[PDB]
């Protein structure tokens, strides 16, 4: 296999079971030694899957509104970069439905049910298929691996059916999740130093690339 | 490897240590040819050196930082006063001697040299010895303070 | 112009002369240990380089770092007597 | 809990918590019957 | 007990010789170290006996003078000696 | 490398005290048991012998008293937004008196509660919390209210902590034993990290803050922090090297941020203090130097230094081995980092309190008296104790953790072989420094009695001139231009420059001559210094063993005696030597205290008037009266304990109730300290026997105490009476003049 930078201690314990897997620890922070806390691998792995399809979620949304906006399809007011959307108050803000810290509470209620959902089949494989849940626990059984759950939910086209066809789409599944963990990194520097949206940055690279750059920006 | 702390004489299981301080070429010659060390040497004569010595030096802080000092008779008072610690100091050692030694006895002093050679203990350590030190030692010193005066007070020295 | 500039030029000397030192045994590194005797002693550091001398990314980094130090000091010291 | 209840019976905290209620009636006492010299009834 | 320092009395020059090169470079305005102590030395003789005043630089030019040679000697001592322990 | 949950929460040990102990789990018996029990609570080695189990303790201890101190920093700061005059003595700061702590009106207590200026009736306060939020550009109680709330919230997180590393996740022996990765840490991040952040702080939010402040302006119109931030033009304005940003500093410009990073030297004339812009650039260059060490030391990339190596190569023709084994010793013992590092400490704290008042660090703090003179003795005996604390751990080390079998070291060995010598040595100085410092003031009062002033040691009769320490400031005050061409000024006044700094018609520092009654001050200092460290020194190397009793060592670090045999053997252990030095560490430091005091009353604090002529507080007696016992009895106790004797009826009236309990406090140690456990011993049994005739006896018998508590109870009690009434005097003395 490819390696990336790897060491003598970290290819001791990464020896290719997991999909995207290259060597690559420096610091050793998944040494199965004295494994305990949030330092486990199982969880840094758990963590990184999760993280990475947060942000492939994330990145996308943040640059959607923004496009549409300079191609004409959308209202202008609604057109606006991702830190101007009612994030940051103080950047700006827009008036929704609902007052936004009402809108906070919702989204709290309805994603703790998830996460709390999500956590306790992590502690217990197989818990949450047990109790009445409104007839839904049929299909939350979840699969005996925390990261990929299947089912008639979350596997409802049925992809993956051969081992060999799972194991690639989990490869691309953890290189897209990386990058767009990188993404949103250069989405928030970018803002911060810039102070204008991530399409309008691209588009004043393009325009002229030597007057519209790092060189000149920082 | 070297080292320069040694035991003393080589036996460890005795309280001391040899030093540089203690056991370097220079410092033992100097101790080794002063007056109290001197064993085969009259101790009377020894005596006679260490009063002469001593009487010299006590006249110049009795002179210098007396009450008198700011005077006409500041040389008179601290010779006079130096006289006087000179004849304590010798009914201290006449009293010392009376109280420690007894008539007839041999000497005490150690007669082993610390390469082992045998050697005549010192005579100072009997009523004698201490007897004839302690009569060197008033003369000597009586002469010592007599000169200090004479120097500093008849002849007018450019001193200072 | 900067680029052209003295202290452009002594900077570029002070590291690419420690980055060189580094590489070629004129210095201190993670496979070569200064003994009391200033004497540069092997070591294996366990770390994939993939350089034929075996130079590690920390060793790229201390050389730099050094390198910068001992330039921004001469830069200084030029700078304050009107030298430059 | 049992285990909590017999820590609240030991001599210290017990002690603590008698002479704070001591001090609070004694305080109100002298702060509605301020300067009493003598037993006036 | 004797001979404790191991006597070489070539560590005396060269130790000597290796502060008064250095130390006679006129790094300070001009002058140095050296110089300055020498010129000091010869300024306090023009009134002898009388003592350097506690206002005159002849001190700070003696310690600081007698600093480098102290450590000159004992590193010279102890580099010499040195070479045949280690 | 951690354990998961090696430890359950639960509620069962707090019911069963003593659990800790075998001993202690079995019962009172009598009640020795409950003095037992509070004694041995922290003494975690006692407990249990696992290296492993008492660093996890260790750790987690830490945390709560963090948590404690960020309690305590959370009330500090809430009361000085709730219950002060902050704002007002921002307005004028030099003619109101500074007040955190109001009174309920209960008892006639309100008394209490005087004017000190502003509209505001309450307790004065000597801490100098004002001065240190105005130098922090802290102008509302908004800002107040907000950090108290963070400090609050910091301290229940640290609570959390303290729990969770040791009941969820605690970490294993070969964690803690790494002592290059904590040195490296601790250098880089701790200190390097903190001293740039603050750095940052005092850029940009100070100097504008504090800038407008001097300049004369209401406070409530100076902008906000943030304004100075968001809008680059205020900052320009103020300074117009801001309007380049970073690029001088990448391109090595730095020649053009003079503005604000200074090398002045100084005190700032408007408020007394240092400048800030000198402060700044003192932080970015400690800043840099730290980061630059912490990467000294070895770890998982091969490059650096090995703490080991470097041990042992330290070795010479006197020494034998060296230092070769200190790094066993230092890795697996809690006791002697524990010394070492209570010294270092003792030792950076009182160097702390004397750099503090020659170089007056925050606004108008160097006019506010009692400020200054509080944080003098506050900062003194805190390292006082810490120096005891040290030699007492490392006889703790000695009797217990020593071990040459396993543990060898040269360097330690051959110190135990030549002790005589030392003590000794130790033994004469003590006795020549006593005859040669305190005899001269004897001298002085004899002659005094008998009418001759012209046989004294004094400036008019016997001169005895301290001329090395004459020299230092005289080399000292012509640095500048010569030795330190890029300073401006000296760094301090004191080192005698001539110049003098007045702040709202108060002087705040000036030059500070030197003469003989200096000389016999500084070397009683010395002495006492001296026969301290005797006193401390003997009871950590005769620890073990000595010519009295040989086998010390196996009777423990803290017993009685040895009994009535040999002649008597009262008080031989370590324990007793800890004992007697906290009595003589007691004695130096009030003298050097009452020297600070006396000296700054009569020759530095006073008044100036128009036409510039100077008034002393005492009107300069220091030089003539200071040479004598006599002297220090009349003209310092005497004379300057009036305003706490005539203190009743006013808002001071608390120091003179102080100045009195604490005298009852002291005296009743001597009860203690003069009588012995058997006369109590046999009193009690007659009161017993009463108990018994009325069916009162308690189960518990009662018991005297122990030698040891004894012993104990009366040092205590002996401190904190002295102490106390030290305290009283000097702040009744010091807020009234
Ligand atoms: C070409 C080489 C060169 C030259 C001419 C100088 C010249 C100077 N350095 Mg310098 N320096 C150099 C290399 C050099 N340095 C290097 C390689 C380093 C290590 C990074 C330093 C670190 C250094 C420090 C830390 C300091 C100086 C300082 C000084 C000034 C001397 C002030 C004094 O009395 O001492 C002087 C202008 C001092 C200075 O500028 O103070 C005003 C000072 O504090 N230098
Ligand atoms: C600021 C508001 C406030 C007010 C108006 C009161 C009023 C009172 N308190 Mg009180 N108290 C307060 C705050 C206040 N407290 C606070 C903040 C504390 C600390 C937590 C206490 C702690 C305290 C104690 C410990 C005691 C009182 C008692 C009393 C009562 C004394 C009269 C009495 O003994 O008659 C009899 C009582 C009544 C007629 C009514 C009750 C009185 C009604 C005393 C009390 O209730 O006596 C029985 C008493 O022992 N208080
Ligand atoms: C055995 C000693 C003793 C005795 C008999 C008293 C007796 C008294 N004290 Mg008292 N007191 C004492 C010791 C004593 N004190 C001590 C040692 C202190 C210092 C802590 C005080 C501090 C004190 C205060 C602060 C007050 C009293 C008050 C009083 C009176 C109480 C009025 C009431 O209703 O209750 C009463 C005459 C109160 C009063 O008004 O007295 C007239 C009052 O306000 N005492
Ligand atoms: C740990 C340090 C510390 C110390 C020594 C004090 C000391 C004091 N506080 Mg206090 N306080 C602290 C921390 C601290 N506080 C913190 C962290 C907060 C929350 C931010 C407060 C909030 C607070 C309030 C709100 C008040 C005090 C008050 C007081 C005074 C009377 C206390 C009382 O009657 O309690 C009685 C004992 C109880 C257990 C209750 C007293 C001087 C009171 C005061 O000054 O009244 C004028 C008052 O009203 N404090
Ligand atoms: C860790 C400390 C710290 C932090 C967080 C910042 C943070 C910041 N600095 Mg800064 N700065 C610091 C230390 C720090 N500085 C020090 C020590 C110096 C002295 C050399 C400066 C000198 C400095 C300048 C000269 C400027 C900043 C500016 C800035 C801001 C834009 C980047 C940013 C808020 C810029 C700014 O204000 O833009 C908003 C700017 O022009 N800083
Ligand atoms: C960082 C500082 C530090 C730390 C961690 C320790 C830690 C330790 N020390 Mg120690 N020590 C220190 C500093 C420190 N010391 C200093 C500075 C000194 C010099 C004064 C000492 C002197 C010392 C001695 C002499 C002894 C220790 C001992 C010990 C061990 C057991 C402690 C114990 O059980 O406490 C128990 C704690 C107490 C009994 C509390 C004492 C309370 C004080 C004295 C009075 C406070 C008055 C208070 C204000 C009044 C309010 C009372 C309230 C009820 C109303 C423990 C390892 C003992 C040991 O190792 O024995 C083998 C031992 O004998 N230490
Ligand atoms: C005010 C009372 C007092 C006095 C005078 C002393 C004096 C002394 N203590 Mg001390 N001590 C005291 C209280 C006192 N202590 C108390 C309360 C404690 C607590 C228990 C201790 C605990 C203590 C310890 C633990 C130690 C001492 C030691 C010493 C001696 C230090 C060495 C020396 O020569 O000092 C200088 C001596 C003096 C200043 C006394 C001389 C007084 C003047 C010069 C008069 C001289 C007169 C002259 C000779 C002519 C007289 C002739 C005659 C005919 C009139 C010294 C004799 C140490 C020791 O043994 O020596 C190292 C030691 O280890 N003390
Ligand atoms: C209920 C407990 C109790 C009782 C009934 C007595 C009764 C007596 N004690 Mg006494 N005593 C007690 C507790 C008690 N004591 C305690 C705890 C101590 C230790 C501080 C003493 C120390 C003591 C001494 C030193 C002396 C007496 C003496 C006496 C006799 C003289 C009368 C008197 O008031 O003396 C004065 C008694 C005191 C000042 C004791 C202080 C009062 C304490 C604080 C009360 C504690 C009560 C206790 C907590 C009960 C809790 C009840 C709860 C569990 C329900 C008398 C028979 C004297 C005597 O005749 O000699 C034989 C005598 O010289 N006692
Ligand atoms: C005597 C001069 C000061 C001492 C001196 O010369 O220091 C240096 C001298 C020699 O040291 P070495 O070169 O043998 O060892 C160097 C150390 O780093 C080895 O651990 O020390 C001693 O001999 C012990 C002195 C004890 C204290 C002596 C009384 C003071
Ligand atoms: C041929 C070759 C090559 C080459 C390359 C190179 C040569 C590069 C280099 C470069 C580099 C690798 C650089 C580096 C650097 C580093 C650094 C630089 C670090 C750090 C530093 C610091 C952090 C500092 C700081 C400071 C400050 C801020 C202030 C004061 C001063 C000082 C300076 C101290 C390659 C590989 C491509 C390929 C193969 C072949
Ligand atoms: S019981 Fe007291 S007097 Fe007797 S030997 Fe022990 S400490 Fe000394």
């Amino acid at each position: 296999r490819p390696l990336w930078f790897a060491s003598s201690q970290s290819l001791s314990y990464l020896d290719g079971s997991l999909p995207g897997d290259y060597g690559f620890d420096p610091l050793g922070l998944s040494d199965p030694e004295g494994t305990g806390g949030f330092i486990e691998p199982r969880w840094l792995a758990y963590g990184e899957i999760i993280n990475g399809r947060f942000a492939m979620l994330g990145a996308a949304g943040a640059i959607a509104p923004e496009i549409l906006g300079k191609a004409g399809l959308i209202p202008a007011e609604t057109a606006l970069p991702w830190f101007q959307t009612g994030v940051i108050p103080p950047a700006g803000t827009y008036t929704y439905w609902a007052d936004n810290y009402t809108l906070f509470v919702l989204e709290m209620a309805l994603m703790g049910f998830a996460e709390h959902r999500r956590l306790q089949d992590w502690y217990n494989p197989g818990s949450m298929g047990k109790q009445y849940f409104l007839g839904l626990e049929k299909g939350l059984a979840g699969s005996g691996n925390p990261a990929y759950p299947g089912g008639p939910f979350f596997n409802p086209l049925g992809f993956g059916k051969d081992e060999k066809s799972l194991k690639e789409l989990k490869l691309k599944e953890v290189k897209n999740g990386r990058l767009a963990m990188l993404a949103i990194l250069g989405y928030f520097i970018q803002g911060l130093v810039t102070g204008v949206g991530p399409y309008q940055n691209l588009l004043d690279h393009l325009a002229d690339p030597v007057n519209n750059n790092v060189l000149t920006s920082l | 490897t070297f080292q320069v702390v040694q035991p003393i004489n080589g036996d460890p299981f005795i309280g001391s240590l040899e030093t540089p301080v203690t056991s370097s070429p220079l410092i033992a010659w100097y101790l080794s040819n002063l007056p109290g060390y001197r064993t085969a040497v009259n101790p009377l004569l020894r005596g006679v050196e260490v009063g002469l010595a001593h009487g010299f030096f006590l006249v110049g802080p009795f002179v210098k930082a007396g009450p008198l000092r700011n005077t006409a008779y500041a040389g008179s008072a601290g010779s006079l006063a130096a006289a006087g610690l000179v004849v304590i100091l010798s009914m201290c050692l006449t009293i010392y001697g009376i109280s420690s030694f007894k008539e007839g006895e041999p000497s005490i002093a150690p007669s082993l040299t610390l390469t082992g050679r045998k050697k005549q203990p010192d005579q100072l350590q009997t009523a004698d010895g201490w007897a004839k030190f302690t009569g060197g030692f008033f003369f000597g010193g009586i002469s010592g303070v007599t000169w200090a005066y004479f120097l500093l007070y008849v002849l007018d020295l450019p001193y200072f | 112009d900067f680029i052209g500039s003295s202290t452009n030029l002594i900077m570029v000397t002070s590291t690419t002369l420690m980055l060189f030192a580094g590489r070629f045994g004129l210095a201190p590194s993670a496979n070569r240990k200064a003994t009391a005797g200033l004497r540069l002693e092997a070591r294996d550091s366990g770390l994939q380089t993939g350089d034929p001398a075996g130079f590690t990314l920390a060793d790229t980094l201390a050389c730099g770092t050094v390198g910068h130090i001992i330039g921004v000091g001469v830069v200084l010291g030029l700078k304050n007597i009107g030298a430059i | 809990m049992r285990d909590l209840k017999t820590y609240l019976s030991v001599a210290p905290v017990l002690s603590t918590l008698w002479f704070g209620s001591l001090a609070g009636l004694l305080i109100e006492i002298n702060r509605l019957f301020p300067d009493a010299l003598t037993f006036p009834f | 007990e004797r001979n404790w320092l191991r006597r070489d009395l070539n560590v005396v020059g060269f130790g000597l010789i290796g502060w008064l090169a250095p130390s006679s470079i006129p790094a300070i305005n001009g002058k140095s170290l050296t110089g300055l102590f020498f010129d000091s030395i010869g300024t306090e003789l023009a009134h002898f006996p009388t003592p350097p005043a506690l206002t005159s630089q002849f001190w700070l030019w003696l310690v600081t003078w007698h600093l480098g040679l102290f450590l000159c000697l004992t590193f010279g001592q102890i580099g010499f000696k040195g070479r045949t322990e280690d | 490398l951690v354990d998961r949950d090696p430890i359950k929460t639960s509620f069962e040990e707090w019911a069963k005290p003593g659990h800790f102990s075998r001993t202690i789990a079995k019962g009172p018996d009598t009640t020795t048991w409950i003095w037992n029990l509070h004694a041995d609570a922290h003494d975690f080695d006692s407990h249990t012998s696992d290296l492993e189990e008492i660093s996890r303790k260790v750790f987690s201890a830490h945390f709560g008293q963090l948590s404690i101190i960020f309690l305590w920093l959370s009330g500090m700061y809430f009361h000085g937004a709730r219950f002060s005059n902050y704002e007002a003595w921002l307005s004028d700061p030099t003619h109101i008196g500074p007040s955190a702590q109001v009174v309920w009106p209960i008892v006639g207590q309100e008394i209490l509660n005087g004017d000190v200026g502003g509209g505001f009736r309450g307790i004065q306060i000597t801490s100098g919390f004002f001065q240190i939020w105005r130098a922090s550009g802290i102008t509302s109680e908004l800002q107040l209210y907000c950090t108290a709330i963070g400090a609050l919230v910091f301290a229940a997180l640290m609570l959390f902590a303290g729990w969770f590393h040791y009941h969820k996740a605690a970490p294993k022996l070969a964690w803690f034993q790494d002592v290059e990765s904590m040195l490296n840490h601790h250098l880089a991040g701790l200190l390097g990290l903190g001293s740039l952040s603050w750095a940052g702080h005092q850029v940009h939010v100070s100097l504008p803050i504090n800038q407008f402040l001097n300049a004369g302006v209401d406070p409530k119109e100076i902008p906000l922090p943030h304004e100075f931030i968001l809008n680059r033009d205020l900052l320009a304005q103020l300074y117009p090297s801001f309007a380049e940003g970073a690029t001088p500093f990448f391109t090595l410009n730095w020649s053009k941020y003079s503005e604000f990073l200074t090398f002045r030297g100084g005190l700032d004339p408007v408020t007394g203090g240092l400048w800030l812009t000198d402060i700044a650039h003192h932080h970015l260059a400690i800043a840099i130097l730290f980061l630059i060490a912490g990467h000294m030391y070895r770890t998982n990339w091969g490059i650096g230094h090995g703490i080991k190596d470097i041990l042992e190569a330290h070795k010479g023709p006197f020494t034998g081995q060296g230092h070769k084994g200190l790094y066993e010793i230092l890795t697996t013992s809690w006791h002697a980092q524990l010394s070492l590092n209570l010294a270092m400490l003792g030792s950076l704290t009182i160097i702390v309190a004397h750099h503090m008042y020659s170089m007056p660090p925050y606004p108008y703090l160097a006019t506010d008296y009692a400020t200054q003179l509080s944080l003098f003795t506050h900062h003194m005996w805190i390292g006082g104790f810490l120096i005891v604390g040290a030699a007492a751990h490392a006889a703790i080390f000695m009797v217990r953790d020593y071990d040459p079998t396993n543990r060898y070291n040269d360097l330690l060995d051959r110190v135990l072989r030549h002790r005589d010598a030392i003590i000794s040595h130790l033994n004469w100085v003590c006795i020549f420094l006593g005859f040669h410092s305190f005899g001269l003031y004897i001298h002085n009062d004899t002659m005094s009695a008998l009418g001759r002033p012209q046989d004294m040691f004094s400036d008019t009769a016997i001169q005895l001139q301290p001329v090395f320490a004459q020299w230092i400031q005289n080399t000292h005050a012509l640095a500048p231009g010569v030795t330190a061409p890029g300073e401006t000024a000296s760094t301090s006044l004191t080192w005698g420059g001539g110049e003098l700094v007045a702040v709202g018609g108060k002087v705040a520092l000036l030059p500070i001559p030197l003469g003989t009654a200096d000389f016999l001050v500084h070397h009683i200092h010395a002495f006492t210094i001296h026969v301290t460290v005797l006193i401390l020194l003997k009871g950590v190397l005769f620890a073990r063993s000595s010519r009295l009793i040989p086998d010390k060592a196996n009777l423990g670090f803290r017993f009685p005696c040895d009994g009535p045999g040999r002649g008597g053997t009262c008080q031989v252990s370590a324990w007793d030597h800890v004992f007697l030095g906290l009595f003589w560490m007691y004695n130096a430091i009030s003298v050097v205290i009452f020297h600070f005091s006396w000296k700054m009353q009569s020759d530095v604090w006073g008044s100036i008037s128009d036409q510039g002529v100077v008034t002393h507080i005492t009107g300069g007696n220091f030089a003539q009266s200071s040479i004598t016992i006599n002297g220090w009895l009349r003209d310092f106790l005497w004379a300057q304990a009036s305003q706490v004797i005539q203190s009743y009826g006013s808002s001071l009236s608390a120091y003179g109730l102080f100045f009195l309990g604490a005298h009852f406090v002291w005296a009743f140690s001597l009860m203690f300290l003069f009588s012995g456990r058997g006369y109590w011993q046999e009193l009690i049994e007659s009161i017993v026997w009463a108990h018994n005739k009325l069916k009162v006896a308690p189960a518990t018998q009662p018991r005297a105490l122990s030698i040891i508590q004894g012993r104990a109870v009366g040092v205590t009690h002996y401190l904190l009476g002295g102490i106390a009434t030290t305290w009283a005097f000097f702040l009744a003395r010091i807020i009234a003049v």
